[PDB]
C-alpha cells in the first residue's frame, strides 16, 4: 500500500487540508543568498522596467537618475513603472469625494502626533544603517551616534526633544560644507595570553574623529545599506517616514477596503463582511467573480515620486511647513542610493588560492573573470555604478518602507469601480502588498471585461497585477495574505508556532511570557484548542529543561532536584508548589491570563507562602504580568570593557606582561587563594608570599636565615 | 490627577476629550496632562457659546458654532462647508469655533502667564486669517476684536478658570500642570538649500521646480484622465482571461519520468528508516550521553572491538580508510575513561574531512593584479528523476512500532467545553501517533540537533565526539536507551552563526546499500558485525557520511519539534471544518462514530493501482510522516514549490466545486512551478503525487 498524502484532498477540501503547510511565519535558512549579487540584480531589475523614461544626471549628488513618471505606455504585458500622474491624481480625487473629510482629518491627525511625539520613538526599529562607521547598528545606538555628531557639528536638536527640530537639525546637516563625527578603527594585539607562548593578537577599538565633505555626507544619509526586506536606511530618513507612515495609517483606518491594520479574527470578520457585502448588492440574475490578484515587482515598480504626488495631494489643505515636512521622506528616497554589500570572491584552484573582492574594486578586472551572470548583471550596471561602491537608484521601493502608502495607493486603485460606465461595479480589499478584487455583472464575459479594465487602471498607476500568479472563479471562495476562506469556513497557510525554549528573564518572568505568548498566538493566529494545549506541555517540558525544576515527586536527580523534593516532601499543599520548585502545572486554556502565584495562592502552604513572598529576600533586590517574589531573580550582566582609557594606557606602558607572568604562576599553583574584592594584586601577592614562606619553614623547606631573609624583603614591601 | 478630571467636570465633557484626543494614536493613560487642558478648553468653548444667541436678523438673545469635540472627518467637512456658503477663506487649522455675525472662524486658548504673549505668538502661527480671544488662570484676557464676547461670558470663563487654579494647588496639583504651547512647539520648519534642490529634481517629467508640481496638484481638475489614458492605450495591455477546464491541467514536470536522468540521492541528514538503535534497557535515570553510549557499546562488545573493516560501498571522492580510522578513534574516545568527549587523536579527524584542503585567502591587491583568479561558475542543482526509496520512507515512517518516544508533562484540570474538546482531541492525537515511527525519528532528529549546539556551546576549536542517543519507551512500560550510533564534529574558528561547520556521522543500519545504488551515492559504509534478535544473524553496516551545517541549521533542527505542533493544526482545521459542516463539534464521532454518524474513512493511497480508504487515525499518522519530511528535506526549492502548488491547488479545487474558475497566465504558474523541481527528494515525490492524484481526480470527474 504506496501512501499518497495528496489523496486526502480527495476527502478533504484543499483549503482545510493545506491549512498551516509553513510552520514559520519568518525567515528559512536556506533561502536564496542574498548577497552584492541579488542586490545588484534587485537594482538591473529597477532600472529595467523603468529604462523608457527620462535619463539624467544629478546636479547633487552627480549621480545617474531615473524617472518613468508620465512616461510612454507599455505596449507589453511585461511590468511597467510609467506611472501617469493624472490618473493618480484622479484616483485621489475620486477617493476623497467618496470620503469627504478624510484626507483632512487624517493629515490633521498625524500633524498633531508628530507635534507631541518625541525622538526616543525613532528607536523602537529594527537594525539601523549607521553612516559615521557605515554598517547595521542598533536603533539605539544609531540615534546616539548620530545625535553625537551632530552636537561635534553644532548641531542640539535632541536637546530640545521634540521630534520636529531633530528634522529639522538632520535637513541642515544636510547643508553644512564640512561634517565631523566618531568612527571607531579597531588596531592590532601585542598583549599576553596564555596558549602556549603567553601572546596572543587580536583587535582592539579606539574612538577617532574624522570629517567628511559636504557631497560624501549628502551620499551616505542617502544610501542604503543590506542586511524579506532588502535593505535598511539611515536615521536621517527614519523620521519622515515614521511621519509618512502615521499618516498613511490614518487615511487607512477608515477605509474600509484596507485590509491593515487588522489582525486576528478581525481580518476573518473583514473577509466574510466583504464577501457578504458583495453579494448582497449583486444585479439580480448577475454573475459575481471573485480574483485572488497577487502583484509582482510590487516594490520595484512603484516611483517615490508617485508617492511625493500622493502626499502633496493628500495635504492639500493643511500648514505649509507640514506639506514640507511630510514631502522631505519622498524626496529622498527619489534619491536613494543602494550600497552592494561586501562583494565577490574569485578563486584559483590550480594554485589553491580565493581572495574577496569589495565592491568598490568591482571593476578593477576585466569582466572575462566573472562566471556569465555576473558579467552580463556588471555590463548592465556600469552605467548606474559610482566610484565609491554604490549604485544609483531612483525607482522601487526595496521591500516594504511605504506599505501604508502602498495600501492607499492600492486603495484608490479600488475605488475607480467603473470605466466607461459599462455593466460592471469591482470593489474589494487590499493590505500592501496583495489585493482580492470582487466583481458583479450581467454575465462573465463583462465581469471579465471589467477585470480587463481594473487591470489597465492598475497599470496606470504603476501597479502591476501578476497574471502568472493570479485567478478568477465564482465569489465564495478565495485566498487573502496567506487566509483561505470558503463559504464560510477560514484556514491559514502559515501559522507562527511558539520555538523551543523559555522566554529568557527568569523563571516567573518566562512562565508568565511563555503563556502570554500562547494566548496572543489563539487570539491572533487562531489557535484551536488542543494546538494551544500541546503548547502549553511542550513549553512546560522545555521550562523543566531549562530551569532543572522537574517535579518533586518525580526520580529524577540534580543539584536543585535535592532541595525540591525535600520541599515537596515536607510541603502538604502539594498543589499549591509553584512549577518552578517542582510542582503541578495546573495551567490551561481558561487561565492563560492569570499569573501561577495568583492561581496558586490559595492552595499555597502559609509558610511556603511566607518565604515565597517575603517582603525582604535576596533574590529580587530591586510586557507581562507576574508577582514580585523570591523567583524574580536577576542574573549577573555586567561584561564588555570599562575604564577604557586607564586600561588601555597600562596596556600600552610596557611591564604589564611582567606582572601578568609574576601573577600567573603563584595565583595559578592552586585553584583559588586570592583575597579577591578590590584587593591589590601587590596586597595579594605579599600576603601570598607571606603565607607561602611561613608554610615553607613550618614544613622545613626554607632554613631561619631564607625565612628572616624573606621577612626583611616583604617588610620593604610595606603589608608586613 | 484622572480622580480630578472625573470629578471636576461632567461625564460628557470627559467623554468627548477622550474621545477626541484618543485619534493622537497614542496611549491616552500616561499623559493625561493634555487631557485636563482638552477638557478645560471644552468647556470654556462650551461656556462660550451658550448665552449669545441669534435671529432671523441678528438679535441678540445661535450665533456660535461649535467645530470641537465632534469627530475630525464631520468638524473639517462641516468647516469646509461654512467656508463655502459664507465664501471666506478656510483656515489651514481645525477653527475651535466659528461666529455667524463676525462670519469668520475663530480660535480660544489656555495659558498660566500672560495672555498677551500667547495671542501674539499665535497670531504668528496663524497670521491673520483667523481671530481668536485667549483666558489665562492669572486673571488676563485677550481679544482681537472687543465687539466677540460680552461681559457675562468673560466673567463667567474667568471665575471657572480661576476656581480651577485654587482647586489644582489643593491636592498638589498645580505643580505637574503643564502649559499649553508645549504641544505646538514645533511650528517653525525651513528647508534647506541642499534638501530644497533634491526635492526639485525629484519631480514627474513635466515639471521644472516643485512649485510648479505644487500648483498644478492644487489647481488642476484631472476628472476623466483615467479614460483618456486608458482610451490611447494599446489593446495588448490585456490580462487574456482564458475559462479553465479539467483537460486544461496537465502533469508537472514530466521530466521526472525520464529514465535517463540519475535517481535522487539521500541528502537527509540522519537515517530515517534505515535507523539501527542499539537497545540497552535502563531504569529511566539520566545519564550523560558519553556513559550511555559507552554502556551501550559495551553491551554490543562485539561491533566495538571491530578493527577489520569489510567495506561494502564507496563514495565518489571520500576515502574509506580515514573515515574509518576517525570512526576508530571515535570508539577509542568513547570507550575510554575521561569525562570529556574530545578527541585527542586529531590526526585523522583533520585529514579526513578536507578540513586541511580550504584555500587560503589573500589580500584583495595581490588578486586583482593576478590574472588566473576568476570567479568559478555556480553549481545549478542536478537533474534527477523519481526516486523509488521515497516512497517508501513514507510507507515505514507512518507504521505503528513497538515503541514511543514521546512523555509530555500535564496541563491542568478542564472545565470549559473548549478545554474538554481539545482534550479529547489531544488524546485522540497521542493514542494514534504516539509509536508511530515518525515520531521516534524526530525525538532523534531533535535531541541530536540540540546535543550538536549544546556542545558548540565553548568548544569551537576543538573536535568533540557526540552519540546519536535517544530514550524510548515500550507499551510494556520499561524504557529503553537507544544508541543509533555516532559522530564527530569539527572546529568553527570563525565566530559567525551561519558558518558551515564540518560534521561527519557514522549510523549504524541493518539495509544493504547494494540493494539500491542509487540510494546512497554520498555515503561511505562499512561492515561492522552481526546481531541476533531471535537466533537469527542480521548484518550491521555503519554508513559514515561528511555533512557541513551552520549554528542556524542546529537552530533549525532543534525547532524541527514544530511538526507535532502542525499535524495537530492541520488535523483540528480538518475538525473544525467537519464541525462547521453541521453546528457541533465533531471530533469523538469523526474518529470513533456516533449513533447517527459513521467512523470517518479517508483515502489514503493506492493497492495495485486502485484506491484504499482507511481509519482518520491512518489520516492522522500519514499527515505527521508528512510535515516531518517536509521539515527534514527542507531547501528553497521545497518551499517555493510548496508556495506555487498552493495556487495550483486552490485552482483544483475551484474546479471541483463547480466555481468556474478563470486562469491568466497557465503557463507562467506551470512554469513557476517547474522551476523548483530540480533535485530535491521530497520535492521530486510531491510532484510524482501531484500527477497521480490529479489523474485519479480527472478520471472520478467524469461520474
Amino acid at each position: 500500500m504506496n501512501i499518497n498524502p495528496y489523496f486526502l484532498f480527495i476527502d478533504v477540501p484543499i483549503q482545510a487540508a493545506i491549512s498551516t503547510t509553513f510552520p514559520y511565519t519568518g525567515v528559512p535558512p536556506y533561502s536564496h543568498g542574498t548577497g552584492t549579487g541579488y542586490t545588484i540584480d534587485t537594482v538591473i531589475r529597477t532600472h529595467e522596467y523603468s529604462n523608457k523614461g527620462k535619463q539624467y544626471i544629478s546636479d547633487v549628488t552627480g549621480c545617474t537618475m531615473v524617472d518613468p513618471t508620465n512616461g510612454p505606455l507599455p505596449e507589453d504585458n511585461e511590468p511597467s513603472a510609467y506611472a501617469q500622474l493624472d490618473c493618480v491624481l484622479e484616483a485621489l480625487d475620486r477617493m476623497d469625494e467618496e470620503h469627504p473629510g478624510l484626507f483632512q482629518a487624517a493629515s490633521q491627525n498625524a500633524m498633531e502626533t508628530l507635534m507631541v511625539t518625541t525622538v526616543d520613538k525613532l528607536t523602537q526599529g529594527r537594525q539601523t544603517f549607521d553612516w559615521t562607521v557605515c554598517r547595521n547598528q542598533p536603533a539605539a545606538t544609531a540615534l546616539n551616534t548620530t545625535i553625537t555628531s551632530f552636537r561635534l557639528n553644532d548641531l542640539n536638536g535632541a536637546d530640545k526633544g521634540g521630534l520636529i527640530p531633530f528634522c529639522q537639525d538632520i535637513i541642515d546637516s544636510l547643508d553644512r560644507p564640512e561634517m565631523t563625527f566618531f568612527s571607531v578603527k579597531n588596531i592590532k594585539k601585542k598583549l599576553p595570553a596564555k596558549n602556549r607562548k603567553g601572546f596572543l593578537i587580536k583587535r582592539i577599538p579606539m574612538k577617532v574623529k574624522d570629517k567628511i565633505t559636504k557631497v560624501e555626507y549628502i551620499k551616505r544619509a542617502l544610501s542604503l545599506n543590506t542586511m524579506r526586506a532588502i535593505a535598511t536606511a539611515g536615521i536621517q530618513i527614519r523620521g519622515f517616514v515614521l511621519v509618512v507612515e502615521n499618516l498613511a495609517k490614518n487615511i487607512c483606518e477608515n477605509l474600509e477596503q484596507s485590509g491593515l491594520p487588522v489582525g486576528g479574527n478581525e481580518k476573518k470578520a473583514k473577509l466574510s463582511n466583504a464577501v457578504a457585502k458583495m453579494l448582497s448588492n449583486c444585479p439580480p440574475g448577475g454573475i459575481s467573480m471573485t480574483v485572488t490578484g497577487d502583484n509582482t515587482k510590487w516594490n520595484e515598480c512603484l516611483n517615490p515620486r508617485i508617492f511625493l504626488a500622493m502626499t502633496e495631494r493628500i495635504t492639500r489643505d493643511s500648514p505649509i511647513w507640514f506639506r514640507d515636512f511630510c514631502s522631505i521622506a519622498p524626496v529622498l528616497f527619489s534619491n536613494k542610493i543602494a550600497r552592494l554589500g561586501k562583494g565577490f570572491m574569485i578563486t584559483s584552484k590550480t594554485k589553491r588560492l580565493k581572495a574577496q573582492i569589495p565592491c568598490p574594486d568591482l571593476f578593477s578586472i576585466p569582466l572575462e573573470r566573472y562566471n556569465e551572470e555576473t558579467r552580463a548583471k556588471l555590463k548592465k550596471l556600469k552605467p548606474f555604478f559610482n566610484e565609491e561602491g554604490t549604485a544609483s537608484l531612483s525607482p522601487g521601493m526595496m521591500m516594504g518602507m511605504f506599505n501604508m502608502l502602498s495600501t492607499v495607493l492600492g486603495v484608490a486603485a479600488l475605488g475607480i469601480k467603473n470605466i466607461g460606465n459599462k455593466e460592471y461595479l469591482w470593489d474589494g480589499l487590499q493590505s500592501s502588498d496583495d489585493f482580492a478584487l470582487f466583481v458583479n455583472a450581467k454575465d462573465e464575459e463583462t465581469c471579465m471585461e471589467g477585470i480587463n479594465d481594473f487591470y489597465r487602471t492598475c497599470k496606470l498607476l504603476g501597479i502591476n497585477m501578476s497574471k502568472k500568479k493570479s485567478y478568477c472563479n465564482e465569489t465564495g471562495m478565495f485566498e487573502f495574505t496567506s487566509m483561505f476562506y470558503r463559504d464560510g469556513f477560514v484556514s491559514n497557510f502559515a501559522m507562527e508556532l511558539p520555538s523551543f525554549g523559555v522566554a529568557g528573564v527568569n523563571e516567573s518572568a518566562d512562565m508568565a511570557i511563555g503563556m502570554t505568548i500562547i494566548k496572543n498566538n489563539m487570539i491572533n493566529n487562531g489557535m484551536g484548542p488542543a494546538t494551544a494545549q500541546t503548547a502549553i506541555q511542550l513549553f512546560i517540558a522545555d521550562y523543566r529543561y531549562t530551569y532543572k525544576c522537574h517535579r518533586g515527586d518525580s526520580k529524577v536527580e540534580g543539584k536543585r532536584m535535592k532541595i525540591i523534593k525535600e520541599l515537596w516532601e515536607n510541603t502538604k499543599g502539594r498543589d499549591g508548589l509553584l512549577v518552578a520548585d517542582g510542582g503541578p502545572n495546573i495551567y490551561n486554556l481558561r487561565n492563560l491570563h492569570i499569573p501561577e502565584i495568583v492561581l496558586k495562592y490559595n492552595l499555597m502552604d502559609p509558610e511556603y507562602k511566607g518565604r515565597l513572598l517575603h517582603p525582604q529576600n535576596p533574590f529580587v533586590g530591586h510586557d507581562y504580568d507576574a508577582v514580585s517574589g523570591t523567583h524574580s531573580w536577576r542574573t549577573k550582566r555586567n561584561r564588555s570593557i570599562l575604564n577604557t582609557d586607564q586600561r588601555n594606557m597600562i596596556l600600552e606602558e610596557q611591564c604589564y606582561a611582567k606582572c601578568c607572568n609574576l601573577f600567573e604562576a603563584c595565583f595559578n599553583s592552586a585553584s583559588y587563594r586570592k583575597p579577591v574584592g578590590q584587593h591589590s594584586m601587590l596586597e595579594a601577592m605579599a600576603h601570598r608570599l607571606r603565607m607561602d614562606a611561613r608554610l615553607d619553614y613550618e614544613s622545613g623547606r626554607m632554613s631561619k636565615d631564607d625565612f628572616e631573609k624573606a621577612m626583611a624583603h616583604l617588610g620593604e614591601i610595606g603589608y608586613i | 490627577m484622572d480622580t480630578f478630571i472625573t470629578r471636576n467636570f461632567q461625564t460628557t465633557i470627559i467623554q468627548k476629550a477622550k474621545n477626541t484626543m484618543a485619534e493622537f494614536s497614542e496611549d491616552p493613560e500616561l499623559q493625561p496632562a493634555m487631557l485636563f487642558n482638552i477638557c478645560v478648553h471644552l468647556e470654556v468653548c462650551y461656556v462660550i457659546s451658550d448665552m449669545n444667541f441669534l435671529d432671523e436678523e441678528g438679535k441678540a438673545y445661535p450665533q456660535y458654532e461649535v467645530i470641537e469635540g465632534m469627530p475630525r472627518t464631520i468638524a473639517w467637512m462641516v468647516q469646509r462647508s461654512l467656508a463655502q456658503e459664507h465664501g471666506i477663506e478656510t483656515p489651514k487649522y481645525l477653527a475651535d469655533l466659528f461666529d455667524y455675525k463676525t462670519k469668520r472662524f475663530i480660535e480660544v486658548g489656555i495659558t498660566k502667564g500672560l495672555a498677551d504673549d500667547y495671542f501674539w505668538k499665535k497670531k504668528e502661527k496663524l497670521g491673520n486669517s483667523m481671530e481668536l480671544m485667549i483666558f489665562s488662570y492669572n486673571q488676563d484676557y485677550s481679544l482681537s476684536n472687543e465687539s466677540s464676547l460680552d461681559e457675562e461670558g468673560k466673567g463667567r470663563v474667568l471665575s471657572r478658570l480661576t476656581e480651577l487654579q485654587a482647586e489644582l494647588s489643593l491636592k498638589n496639583l498645580w505643580q505637574v500642570l503643564i502649559g499649553e504651547e508645549d504641544v505646538e512647539k514645533g511650528i517653525d520648519f525651513k528647508l534647506g538649500q541642499t534638501i530644497s534642490r533634491l526635492r526639485d529634481i525629484s519631480v514627474p517629467a513635466g515639471f521644472s521646480n516643485f512649485e510648479g508640481m505644487r500648483s498644478y496638484i492644487d489647481n488642476i481638475d484631472p476628472k476623466g484622465a483615467i479614460e483618456r489614458n486608458l482610451a490611447r492605450m494599446s489593446p495588448l495591455v490585456s490580462v487574456t482571461p482564458k475559462k479553465l477546464t479539467w483537460e486544461d491541467l496537465r502533469p508537472i514536470g514530466p521530466h521526472i519520468y525520464n529514465h535517463e536522468l540519475p535517481e535522487v540521492p539521500y541528502n537527509a541528514f540522519l537515517l530515517m528508516s534505515d535507523e539501527l538503535g542499539l537497545a540497552n534497557m535502563t531504569e529511566g535515570k539520566s545519564k550523560k550521553p558519553k556513559t550511555l553510549a559507552k554502556e551501550c557499546l559495551e553491551k554490543y562488545s562485539t561491533l566495538r572491538d571491530q578493527t577489520d573493516p569489510i567495506l561494502i560501498m564507496k563514495s565518489e571522492k571520500a576515502n574509506e580508510n580515514f573515515l574509518w580510522k576517525l570512526w576508530r578513534d571515535c570508539v577509542n574516545t568513547i570507550s575510554n575513561e575521561e569525562m570529556s568527549n574530545e578527541l585527542q587523536k586529531t590526526n585523522y579527524a583533520k585529514w579526513a574531512t578536507g578540513d586541511g584542503l580550504t584555500y587560503q585567502k589573500i589580500m584583495k591587491e595581490v588578486a586583482i593584479d593576478d590574472e588566473t583568479m576568476c570567479q568559478e561558475e555556480p553549481k545549478i542543482p542536478n537533474k534527477c528523476r523519481v526516486a523509488a526509496w521515497v516512497q517508501t520512507e513514507m510507507n515505514l515512517l507512518s507504521t505503528l512500532t513497538s515503541k514511543r518516544a514521546l512523555d509530555l508533562p500535564e496541563i491542568g484540570p478542564d472545565v470549559a467545553p473548549v478545554e474538554h474538546v481539545g482534550s479529547e482531541r489531544r488524546k485522540y492525537f497521542v493514542n494514534e501517533i504516539n509509536y508511530c515511527k515518525a515520531s521516534t525519528v524526530m525525538m532523534k532528529y531533535v535531541l541530536f540537533h540540540t546535543s550538536l549546539l549544546n556542545e558548540s556551546n565553548a568548544s569551537m576549536g576543538k573536535y568533540k565526539v557526540i552519540p546519536i542517543t535517544n530514550r524510548v519507551v515500550n507499551e510494556k512500560g520499561e524504557s529503553f536507551d537507544m544508541l543509533y550510533g555516532l559522530a564527530v564534529k569539527g572546529q568553527s574558528h570563525l565566530r559567525g552563526d551561519t558558518d558551515v561547520v564540518t560534521v561527519v556521522t557514522f549510523e549504524f543500519s541493518s539495509t544493504d546499500p547494494r540493494v539500491d545504488s542509487g540510494k546512497w551515492p554520498k555515503y561511505t559504509v562499512f561492515r561492522i558485525g552481526s546481531l541476533f534478535v531471535s537466533g537469527r544473524e542480521k548484518s550491521v553496516y555503519l554508513y559514515c557520511r561528511v555533512n557541513g551545517t551552520n549554528k542556524i541549521q542546529m537552530k533549525w533542527g532543534m525547532e524541527a519539534r514544530r511538526c507535532l505542533l502542525q499535524s495537530m493544526q492541520q488535523m483540528e482545521a480538518i475538525v473544525e471544518q467537519e464541525s462547521s459542516i453541521q453546528g457541533y463539534d465533531m471530533t469523538k464521532a469523526c474518529f470513533k462514530g456516533d449513533r447517527v454518524n459513521s467512523p470517518k474513512t479517508f483515502s489514503i493511497g493506492t493497492q495495485e493501482g486502485k484506491l484504499v480508504k482507511g481509519s482518520f487515525g491512518k489520516a492522522l499518522r500519514v499527515i505527521f510522516t508528512k510535515c516531518l519530511m517536509h521539515y527534514v528535506f527542507g531547501n528553497a526549492q521545497l518551499e517555493g514549490f510548496s508556495a506555487e502548488s498552493r495556487r495550483l491547488l486552490l485552482l483544483i479545487q475551484a474546479l471541483k466545486d463547480r466555481k468556474g474558475p478563470w486562469v491568466f497566465d497557465l503557463e507562467g504558474m506551470y512554469s513557476g512551478i517547474e522551476e523548483c523541481i530540480s533535485n530535491n527528494p521530497w520535492v521530486i515525490q510531491s510532484a510524482y503525487w501531484f500527477n497521480e492524484w490529479l489523474g485519479f481526480e480527472k478520471e472520478g470527474s467524469k461520474v
